[PDB]
RNA sequence: UGAACGCACAUUGCGCCCCUUGGUAUUCCAGGGGGCAUGCCUGUUUGAGCGUCAUUU
RNA sequence: GUUUGACCUCAAAUCAGGUAGGAAAGCUCAAAUUUGAAAUCUGGUACCUUCGGUGCCCGAGUUGUAAUUUGGAGAGGGCAACUUUGGGUUUGUAAAGUGCCUUCGAAGAGUCGCUAAGUGGGUGGUCCAUCUAAAGCUAAUAGUCGAUCCUAAGAGAUGGGGAAGCUCCGUUUCAAAGGCCUGAUUUUAUGCAGGCC
């Protein structure tokens, strides 16, 4: 089960702006358009990192 | 019958237009007497609009 | 098997209830 | 939702509002044919409870039947059978009670059109298309 | 001795409710952008990429080239 | 208000230092029963974002 | 002779119902729907409500296709519109979210809206009975709409909505709240008032 | 036990009482109210008494 | 006697100067079904003779 | 022919609409082909009703 | 504005497409807002890989068509460094499942019994026991003589009404029951106006 292109770009932006700070990615109004909990962000970002490196 | 809103709107718009005309007339009077010291602009501009 | 019997077995009739311990244990063992 | 209020209101059939409305509506009904078509349900909440959907292929007929067991058998059954005979291309889904007199009882019958594609192509209602 | 047209008495609606009827929590879809529209937009994107839907710019281009 | 009957006096409150409406005034009708009609039809008139108060 | 043939049955019944509407002594809950907003208040209400008209199907489709075409090559505020639909508006009223509710006065199954003024007054929601269900549908893009509502308004029109609510409170609520609860429809005809009121 | 005998919801009682206040009174209930002012039956008379008490002050 | 123009002004404020009605005096004695457009169908898919006793016909052609 | 479908029928009687062909043929006559039942449903188009409304920048 | 236009109800067409006559296993709706977006559907038309699909268009529909839910509850959120994936090639920050925490949590009326209730109600047991009605699905020789034409007593469709029905009554009846005529082409610019019986 692989991610989509737009999701990968969104996670790209999140990682490049905040890194591993999930609390700031949770409270960001420009990148977290659909307000998503820290757990979901961490899980999706971990999948993205595992696929890329 | 004449509704109140028509009268109020006429008064307000005519008051605005009258002030516009007074300002234009004072500016032209100042330019005519070559008293262009405390005026906004002394140049006769023309704007050409074309599609 | 009642819902309690199926749940106790690690994973069917919704009308039946459990009120006897021996029958419940026998059904749980039967499921296992 | 608004259907709870309608259901609770229709449970008081001798109150001023419903008594007045029924008095006017029964006179209005008696001027039309015995079996006529309703433009829309008179009690949409009851139609929804009985399985009516506001989509193409759902029909409502109003029918009045004489009361009494004398002649000089259920009344609802006769009403539904007459309505179904009138519209032989549809199946009688349900029916409910709208009004009554000292002479007639008035019912509204919900029918479904099996040949319409809106009923054929949805799995929730294409059971009635089977013969 | 009984008036059949007595005025209505508002014995229940005269007392305002201070707070809503139910305590249902607010869904999360009322605070974030639409999801149904997101899916519909992505469906239109997929149709555009397959050539089934001509984009509006290309359509505007085609109506300025024939009608002469 | 001359369309509701003949008027006798119409005065408006203004600022003394600069002529500017104080947003209220008084006016008198020749017919007393004309004032009642003029009051019943404009007592809650929503005009230009204002609720006229005629009494 | 038989001159009745100058009217078809449907016209005759249609006018008989009109006569029965004003001759019968209607109960207060159905009588209250004859008291509607006046010309100025109704004209000012539809100027605010016409600025929040929902997008039509074509406009919404065009707006979504522009976004799709932008995405296919390579952060928005919440929308604002008038709320409609009977169940939706009723759910909004009992949650105390509607700022103003317009109720049509000509719903054919009148029992669909009889509880609405009472629910609006009990729940502390401003309401107004507006003449014309086909006019409420114009600002909804439907043929008819039984109700309409305003839940959220743009910050430019927040003052206008408050002023409209105050105007309706002064013109509609405080004016009719004593006669609203009286039986209506006791209008006497000339041939009847001449023989009863005079005698 | 089942939900069908749980309790009465706040919205449910609200709707029932609002419909009671709006619909009016059936003729025999008007007769009962007139009689009172001057298991099914017990419940109906208690409802009429509650209506009277609520109409008086609250 | 609240003048005469005060009543008209109140009616114009409240009603709005759209009262009068236009109707025809000479109505028809009997109402008939009006004529409407009746479209045409446009489908979507498609010598002296005598009879003889033996059940046949005989014709004399001169 | 028959549930039997243009109308009738104890007659093997009487019509209407569209296209096309042939005889002196724009008018007349004939031949050939295709249509015209009722109840109901969804939709299209054309309507009726002082039934309800709105209608001064 | 004596104008113009929205709806509502009722009509018509040899209108487009249809339909009737006769002979061993469990589940699904309604009832609580998608409101940050009627997300739903018939039909016409053009193509295609045609028991269907896609694009476009006219409509139905907010007096409610989709997704979600049916006490066996269920729903909105949060946490697992939890688990899973369709169609003849898949992908959308899409659709689900399990465990725990937290906030909530509707229920079928001329119906039960003249006409109701919601810790209600139905049925049983010598206070207790058991179910959840008034909604639904589910396998095992003639132009010329007659007929043909016309109406007579009468019979009998339509409109309407009765009857469980095979059918009966009623013959112009509270039926929108159909023909004809006139016009410079119809005064905010080429969308029929008036009249007769």
């Amino acid at each position: 089960r692989s991610q989509s292109e737009r999701e990968e770009e969104w996670l790209e932006k999140l990682y490049k702006k905040h890194g591993d700070d999930y609390k700031k990615m949770f409270f960001d109004k420009k990148l977290n358009i659909y307000q998503q909990s820290e757990g979901d962000l961490k899980r999706r970002l971990l999948r993205w990192k595992k696929r890329n490196g | 019958f004449v509704r109140a809103e028509s009268i109020v709107a006429k008064t307000l718009a005519t008051s605005r237009e009258k002030e516009r005309i007074k300002r234009v007339s004072i500016l032209e009077d100042k330019k005519a007497k070559n008293e262009t010291q405390h005026i906004a602009s002394g140049k006769d501009f023309i704007l050409k609009i074309t599609e | 098997f009642t819902l309690a019997e199926v749940k106790a077995a690690g994973l069917v009739d919704h009308r039946r209830q459990n009120r006897n311990q021996e029958i419940f244990d026998a059904n749980v063992q039967r499921l296992k | 939702g608004a259907y709870k209020y309608l259901e609770e209101l229709q449970r008081k059939k001798q109150s001023d509002v419903l008594r007045f409305l029924q008095r006017v509506r029964v006179w209005e009904y008696r001027q039309k044919n015995v079996i006529h078509r309703a433009a829309r349900p008179t009690r949409p909440d009851k139609a929804r409870r009985l399985g009516y959907k506001a989509k193409q292929g759902f029909v409502i007929y109003r029918v009045r039947v004489r009361r009494g067991n004398r002649k000089r058998r259920s009344l609802r059954a006769t009403a539904e059978e007459r309505v179904g005979r009138r519209a032989a291309n549809l199946r009688v889904l349900n029916s409910y009670w709208v009004n009554q007199d000292s002479t007639y009882k008035y019912f509204e019958v919900i029918l479904v059109d099996p040949q319409h594609k809106a009923i054929r192509r949805d799995a929730r209602y294409n059971w009635i298309c089977d013969p | 001795s009984i008036n059949p047209y007595e005025p209505l008495i508002d014995w229940f609606t005269r007392h305002e409710e201070v707070m809503p009827l139910t305590a249902v929590p607010e869904p999360k879809r009322r605070f974030v952008p639409s999801k149904n529209e997101a899916k519909r937009v992505m469906k239109i994107v997929r149709a555009i990429r397959e050539g089934r839907i001509i984009p509006p710019k290309k359509l505007k281009e085609m109506k300025e080239k024939e009608k002469i | 208000f001359a369309q509701f009957g003949d008027l006798k006096e119409v005065r408006l409150a203004r600022n003394k230092k600069t002529g500017n409406s104080r947003h209220y005034g008084f006016l008198e009708f020749v017919n007393k029963e004309d004032a009642m009609i003029a009051q019943e039809s404009m007592n809650n008139y929503l005009l230009m974002g204002h609720l006229l108060q005629v009494r | 002779l038989s001159r009745y043939v100058k009217w078809p049955e449907y016209v005759r019944v249609q006018r008989q119902k009109k006569i029965l509407s004003i001759r019968l002594k209607v109960p207060p809950t159905i009588a209250q729907f004859q008291y509607t907003l006046d010309r100025n208040t109704a004209a000012e209400t539809f100027k605010l409500f016409n600025k929040y008209r929902p997008e039509t199907a074509a406009e919404k489709k065009e707006r979504l296709t522009k976004e799709a075409a932008a995405v296919a090559e390579g952060a928005s505020p919440k929308p604002y519109a008038v709320k409609y639909g009977l169940n939706h508006v009723v759910a909004l009223i009992e949650n105390k979210k509607a700022k103003l509710v317009l109720i049509a006065n000509d719903v054919d199954p009148i029992e669909l809206v009889v509880f609405l003024p009472a629910l609006c007054k009990k729940m502390g929601v401003p309401y107004a009975i507006v003449k014309g269900k086909a006019r409420l549908g114009t600002l909804v893009n439907q043929k008819t709409s039984a109700v309409a509502a305003l839940t959220e308004v743009r910050a430019e029109d927040e003052a206008a909505l408050a002023k409209l609510v105050s105007t309706i409170d002064a013109n509609f609520a405080d004016k009719y709240d004593e006669v609203k609860k009286h039986w209506g429809g006791g209008i006497l005809g000339n041939k009847a008032q001449a023989k009863m009121d005079k005698r | 036990i089942s939900y069908k005998k749980g309790a009465a919801s706040n919205r449910t009682k609200f709707v029932r009482s609002l419909v009671r206040e709006i619909a009016g009174l059936s003729p025999y209930e008007r007769r009962l109210i007139d009689l009172i002012r001057n298991t099914r039956a017990k419940a109906k008379v208690e409802e009429m008494n509650n209506i009277i008490a609520a109409s008086r002050r609250h | 006697a609240p003048s005469a123009k005060a009543t008209a002004a109140k009616k114009a404020v409240v009603k709005g100067t759209n009262g009068k009605k236009a109707l025809k005096v000479r109505t028809s004695a009997t109402f008939r079904l009006p004529k409407t457009l009746k479209l045409a169908r446009a489908p979507k898919y498609a010598v002296n003779t005598l009879v003889r006793p033996n059940g046949t016909k005989k014709a004399y052609v001169r």
